[PDB]
């Protein structure tokens, strides 16, 4: 009963499509419509957002812990990118399947790595950023489309995936995909 | 499937016999009409929760997807040699689908036509 | 005797126990 | 002539015939229940009433014998397990063989009623023809019904003369046929409290004659007699079927919800005792106790009684069975032989997770293992591609307390996977299949068909009611209308 009047002719609200989130250590813009969820598939995990139509449409910042003084450490993009196939997601088929299709052998799921790049930020920060794309035998909405970018500060190794959809891609979540991606400022 | 991938026949030009692969007829992604599978699936009968069990590990507790062999015999005759190209007839044995693992395969012999371009 | 135990250890499997609907205005 | 829908209309205005009717109803309502019993009895198997009780057998009177304190056969057994050396006249074929002697009786008063119908009781002897005094004739039935229902509260449940009925602990573990005091209080409309029947009887008894009394002696209004139309016996007969699914309603929730007069030792369990967690409380606060006391894993869990391991298990859920899955549940999942013990399940980190129980409405659940603290650890993937939480991955290893299987503990996916999906269901349990062939899938408790099979004749006696009020209302019109 607490009088406060309703907004009638009240211009707008905030519509850019995404909030800013600060947490510990970085800030990062998460899309306006995803609702937080509490999973962790890794344990090192401290944020996790979701699409309100899929949970395919995914984002997470891993903290973890490292001992290299700077991600530069870890030789190259690619050298980096090759330690941390676990977040695709083993793969629990076990018996030989040659009849999947441009699958070599036994494979039910792929990972095509569209890209690799540095990225430097203001601070003296510098980023690796990775666009992947991980395709199952099946083919889950034509494959699921990762973006990684990560950096080592302070002792530990910051991470952001986000997941999404190829039918989702082509939809129109790339551009607030790439908006999440473009700005994890971590210092 | 009639298939003949993967074929390594060696002889001579009246005739050269060899193997092929043989893929599974189903991906380990084929679903069951229960929704049980390789790749995928419930890996048990679910409509029934109290049956599902190793009586029928054939069915549900395990999808086998492996693949097989087949043979084939090819004959050459009618050769162009002005244009490069041969024609022939061959003759195939190849295993059936296994289902999944749920039935033995049955032989199929299949008789035909070749042709091909050389170089 | 540890009821905090119990009702965290009776929600993962069953989160309609009655222990976990009673006086959890105060959790 | 008449529709053969109109037939029983003949004995309308036959007091006799009526009689006779309602004689030959009795008699084969009576026959039923002795044919029942003799049926159930043949096919009943009381060599084990912990892992294989009655409703666990399709029993349906049975259990409604055993409420009131048939307990012993002429088989030489007793349904609480023990020997019965003395079964008397009063065991479950006694009280069979007097329903079938009952039935033969009434049928042969329902003939001689049907010959002398013709009886000048039923003629009033003002204008000689045939009335019934219907104020009068409820007075009378109101009066004895209301000396019945007091005798019954207070000889019979109290245990002053009758034996008591069934009681039992709130876990249904140590329940008997007891004698039960009268609770005069507010708790004596406790619904579950046993001592508020013998108090409803007695004061309904008296209540009963009392009014009973007042219907012999004071005669009724014109106006209330012309406004519920008491010359008619289709009044009494809408008024009748109204009371009648009105109380066949509150029975059938009482059988649904439970009660004191619906124990879990002769129904089964109830569905709520499934949702809030009842039996899975009671068994993990008993093994919350003993464990602050001292004791082990091991030890603690085969001091949880198999009895009570059963009762925390869906398929005795009375609300998973099927419109036509017939018969016992026995016949759908196998007889219960044997409690495996408490399945505890672990991954590599050694984290204790637990499955997530399948709900009362879903047929099939997707097997999940949760953590202490919410989160999910472990799953059997319908995806076994780019998943995150599947068995292997997590390496979930399980270990048994207090069944056949204590201090086992199981590693391989293969095996963990099935026991999380028996986890899923409650407590895990071995059972014999090959003695019924059973299809492995959930049947209906008794207390399930019990409800079903009311409700369904509440709703079809609210459109009698209202058919038969309307008959009786709207009879000068029966048949059409006046057309000036
Ligand atoms: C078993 C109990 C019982 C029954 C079946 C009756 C039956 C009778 N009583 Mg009654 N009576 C009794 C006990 C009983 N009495 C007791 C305990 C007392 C106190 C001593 C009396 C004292 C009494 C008096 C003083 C009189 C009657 C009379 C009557 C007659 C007409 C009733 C009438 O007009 O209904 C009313 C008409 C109705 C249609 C009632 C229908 C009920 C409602 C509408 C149902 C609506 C349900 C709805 C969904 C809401 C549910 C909500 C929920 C919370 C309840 C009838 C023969 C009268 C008579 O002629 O007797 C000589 C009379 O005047 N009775
Ligand atoms: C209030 C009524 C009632 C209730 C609740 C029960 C309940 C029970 N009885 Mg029972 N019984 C009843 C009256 C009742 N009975 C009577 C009147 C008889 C005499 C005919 C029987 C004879 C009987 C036998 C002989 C047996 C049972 C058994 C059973 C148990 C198994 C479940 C079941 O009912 O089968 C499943 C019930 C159904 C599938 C109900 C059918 C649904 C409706 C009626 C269908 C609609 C009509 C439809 C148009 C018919 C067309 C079909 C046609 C094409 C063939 C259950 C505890 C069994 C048991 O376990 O014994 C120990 C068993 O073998 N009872
Ligand atoms: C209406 C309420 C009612 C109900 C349904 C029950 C029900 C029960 N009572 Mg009872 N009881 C009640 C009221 C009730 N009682 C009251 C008012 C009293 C106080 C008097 C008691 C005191 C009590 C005692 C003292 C005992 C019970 C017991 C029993 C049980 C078996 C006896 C029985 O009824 O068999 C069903 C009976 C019939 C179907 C009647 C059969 C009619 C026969 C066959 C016809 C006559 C035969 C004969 C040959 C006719 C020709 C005669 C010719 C030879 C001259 C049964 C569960 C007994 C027990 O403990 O059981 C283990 C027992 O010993 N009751
Ligand atoms: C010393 C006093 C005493 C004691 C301790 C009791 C104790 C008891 N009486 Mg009571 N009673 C007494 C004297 C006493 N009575 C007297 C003097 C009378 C008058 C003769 C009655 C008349 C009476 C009635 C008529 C009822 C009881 C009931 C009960 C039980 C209440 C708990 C329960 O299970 O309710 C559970 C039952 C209810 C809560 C009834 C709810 C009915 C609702 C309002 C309507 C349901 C039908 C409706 C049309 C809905 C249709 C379907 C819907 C989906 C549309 C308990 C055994 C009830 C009983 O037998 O329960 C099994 C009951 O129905 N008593
Ligand atoms: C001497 C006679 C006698 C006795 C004592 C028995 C004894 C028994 N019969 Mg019964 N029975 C008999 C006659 C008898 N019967 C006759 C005449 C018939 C044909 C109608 C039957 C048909 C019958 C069947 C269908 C069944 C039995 C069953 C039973 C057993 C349990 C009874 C029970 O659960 O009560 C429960 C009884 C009630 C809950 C009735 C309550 C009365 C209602 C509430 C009255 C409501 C209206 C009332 C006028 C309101 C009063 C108002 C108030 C103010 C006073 C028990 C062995 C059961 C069993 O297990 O058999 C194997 C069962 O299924 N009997
Ligand atoms: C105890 C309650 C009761 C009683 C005493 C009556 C009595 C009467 N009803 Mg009925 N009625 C009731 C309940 C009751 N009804 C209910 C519950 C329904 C709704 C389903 C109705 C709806 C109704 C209608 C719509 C009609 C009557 C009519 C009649 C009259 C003739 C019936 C006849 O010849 O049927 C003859 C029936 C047959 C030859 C075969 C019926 C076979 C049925 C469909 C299946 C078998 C039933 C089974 C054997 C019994 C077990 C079920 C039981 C547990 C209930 C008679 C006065 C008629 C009337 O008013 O006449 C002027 C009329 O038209 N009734
Ligand atoms: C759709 C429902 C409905 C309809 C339209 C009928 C129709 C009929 N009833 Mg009724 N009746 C009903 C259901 C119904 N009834 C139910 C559920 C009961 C309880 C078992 C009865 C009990 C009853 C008796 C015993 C008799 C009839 C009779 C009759 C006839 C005369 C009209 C009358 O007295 O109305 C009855 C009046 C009502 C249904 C209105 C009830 C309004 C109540 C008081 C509201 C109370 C609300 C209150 C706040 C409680 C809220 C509870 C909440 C908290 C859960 C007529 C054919 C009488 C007759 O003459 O038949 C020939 C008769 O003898 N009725
Ligand atoms: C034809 C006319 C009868 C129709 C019913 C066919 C039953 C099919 C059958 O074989 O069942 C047969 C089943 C039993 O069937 C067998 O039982 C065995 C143990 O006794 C084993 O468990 C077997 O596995 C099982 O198949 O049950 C019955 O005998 C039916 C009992 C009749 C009463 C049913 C409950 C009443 C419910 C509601 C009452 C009506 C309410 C209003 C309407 C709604
Ligand atoms: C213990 C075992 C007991 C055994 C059971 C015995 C009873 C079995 C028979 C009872 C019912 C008989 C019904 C006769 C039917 C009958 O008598 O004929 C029609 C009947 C005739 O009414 P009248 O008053 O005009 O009849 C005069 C006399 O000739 C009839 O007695 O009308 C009715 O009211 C009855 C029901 C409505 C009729 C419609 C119901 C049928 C529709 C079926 C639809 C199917 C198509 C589906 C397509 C999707
Ligand atoms: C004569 C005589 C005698 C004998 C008797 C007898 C032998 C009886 C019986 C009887 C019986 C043995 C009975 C029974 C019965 C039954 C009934 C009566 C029933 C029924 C049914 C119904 C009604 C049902 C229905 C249904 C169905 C079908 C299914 C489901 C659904 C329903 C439920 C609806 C003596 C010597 C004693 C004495 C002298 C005389
Ligand atoms: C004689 C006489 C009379 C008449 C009466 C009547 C009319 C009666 C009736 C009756 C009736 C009306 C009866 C009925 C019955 C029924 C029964 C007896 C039944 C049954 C059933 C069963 C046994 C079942 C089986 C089964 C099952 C188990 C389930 C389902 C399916 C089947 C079928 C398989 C009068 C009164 C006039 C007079 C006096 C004398």
């Amino acid at each position: 009963a607490y009088g406060e009047g309703a907004n009638v002719f009240g211009r707008v609200t905030n519509k850019s499509g995404f909030v800013p989130y600060a947490g510990d250590s970085f800030a990062l813009l998460l899309p306006s419509k995803w609702n937080p969820s509490d999973e962790k598939e890794v344990d090192s995990i401290v944020l996790r957002y979701a699409d309100n139509f899929d949970a395919v449409n995914n984002v997470y910042v891993i903290a973890q812990d490292t001992d290299k003084s700077s991600i530069q450490d870890y030789g190259s993009p690619e050298e980096f990118i090759s330690q941390f196939g676990y977040l695709l997601g083993r793969q629990a088929w076990a018996g030989q399947t040659v009849s999947e299709g441009g699958f070599d052998a036994n494979k039910v799921s792929s990972a095509a790595l569209l890209g690799v790049a540095t990225e430097k930020d203001k601070k003296g920060k510098t980023y690796y950023k990775f666009e992947i794309l991980s395709r199952t035998a099946d083919g889950n909405e034509g494959g699921r489309h990762q973006l990684v970018k990560a950096t080592v500060s302070n002792g530990k190794l910051y991470l952001l995936k986000v997941q999404a959809g190829d039918k989702r891609w082509f939809k129109g979540t790339d551009k607030e995909c790439l908006g999440v991606l473009d700005s994890f400022t971590v210092v | 499937l009639f298939t003949i991938k993967e074929f390594d026949g060696k002889g001579t030009l009246d005739s050269f016999s060899g193997d092929f692969l043989v893929p599974s007829y189903r991906g380990s992604t084929f679903l069951d009409p229960k929704g049980r599978g390789g790749a995928t699936g419930y890996d048990n009968a679910i409509a029934l929760p109290a049956k599902a069990d190793a009586d029928e590990i054939q069915r549900l507790n395990n999808k086998s997807y492996t693949p097989g062999k087949g043979s084939a015999v090819f004959s050459v005759a009618k050769v162009d040699t002005e244009t490069g190209e041969i024609a022939g007839v061959f003759e195939s044995i190849q295993p059936s689908d296994t289902e999944m693992g749920a039935h033995p395969a049955k032989d199929i012999k299949i008789t035909g036509l070749w042709y091909g371009q050389l170089t | 005797q540890r009821v905090r135990t119990v009702l965290d250890m009776d929600d993962p499997a069953k989160e309609e126990t009655v222990k976990e609907l009673r006086k959890d205005i105060n959790n | 002539g008449l529709p053969w829908y109109r037939v029983h209309t003949v004995v309308i205005n036959d007091p006799g015939r009526l009689i006779s009717v309602h004689l030959m109803h009795t008699a084969l309502v009576a026959g039923w229940a002795g044919a029942m019993t003799l049926f159930e009895i043949a096919v009943f198997d009381p060599s084990d009433p912990v892992l294989n009780p009655m409703w666990r057998q399709g029993m349906f009177v049975l259990p409604f014998l055993t409420r009131l304190g048939v307990t012993q056969s002429w088989g030489g057994w007793t349904i609480s397990g023990e020997t019965s050396s003395n079964p008397g006249i009063w065991s479950y074929e006694g009280a069979a063989a007097s329903h079938i002697v009952l039935s033969g009786l009434l049928f042969l008063a329902s003939v001689w009623h049907w010959v002398y119908w013709d009886l000048e009781l039923f003629r009033d002897p003002r204008t000689g023809k045939t009335a019934l005094d219907l104020p009068k004739i409820f007075g009378i039935h109101l009066f004895l019904a209301g000396l019945l229902c007091f005798g019954f509260g207070a000889f019979h449940v109290t245990g002053v003369f009758g034996p008591g009925i069934w009681v039992s602990d709130p876990y249904g573990l140590t329940g008997s046929v007891q004698p039960v005091a009268p609770s005069w209080g507010a708790e004596g409309f406790d619904p579950y409290n046993p001592g508020g029947v013998p108090a409803h009887h007695i004061a309904a008894g008296i209540l009963g004659v009392l009014a009973g009394l007042f219907h012999l002696c004071v005669r009724p209004s014109i106006r209330l007699y012309f406004g519920l139309s008491m010359g008619s016996i289709e009044s009494v007969l809408s008024s009748s079927i109204a009371a009648v699914f009105w109380a066949a309603f509150v029975v059938a929730g009482t059988m649904w919800y439970g009660s004191a007069a619906t124990p879990i030792e002769l129904f089964g369990p109830t569905r709520y005792q499934w949702d809030q967690g009842f039996f899975q409380q009671e068994i993990q606060k008993r093994v919350a106790q003993s464990t602050s006391e001292g004791l082990s894993v091991s030890e603690a869990w085969a001091k949880i009684p198999e009895k009570l391991a059963f009762y925390d298990y869906i398929g005795n859920n009375p609300a998973k069975g099927g419109l036509f899955r017939t018969g016992a549940m026995n016949s759908g999942d196998g007889i219960a032989v044997g409690w495996l013990g408490h399945a505890s399940f672990k991954d590599q980190e050694g984290r204790e997770l637990f499955v997530r129980r399948m709900p009362t409405f879903f047929e099939t659940f997707p097997v999940v293992l949760i953590d202490k603290d919410g989160v999910v650890r472990a799953d059997v993937p319908f995806r076994k591609a780019e998943s995150k939480y599947s068995i292997e991955q997590v390496g979930v290893s399980v270990t048994f307390y207090g069944g056949e299987l204590n201090g086992l503990t199981f590693t391989d996916p293969s095996t963990v996977k099935k026991y999380a999906r028996k986890a899923q269901l409650g407590e895990i349990f071995e059972f014999d299949r090959s003695t019924l062939q059973s299809d492995g899938v959930f049947r209906s408790s008794p207390r399930g068909w019990f409800t079903f099979g009311h409700l369904s004749f509440a709703l079809l006696f609210f459109f009698g009611h209202i058919w038969h009020g309307s008959r009786t209302i709207f009879r000068d019109v029966f048949a059409g209308i006046d057309e000036d």
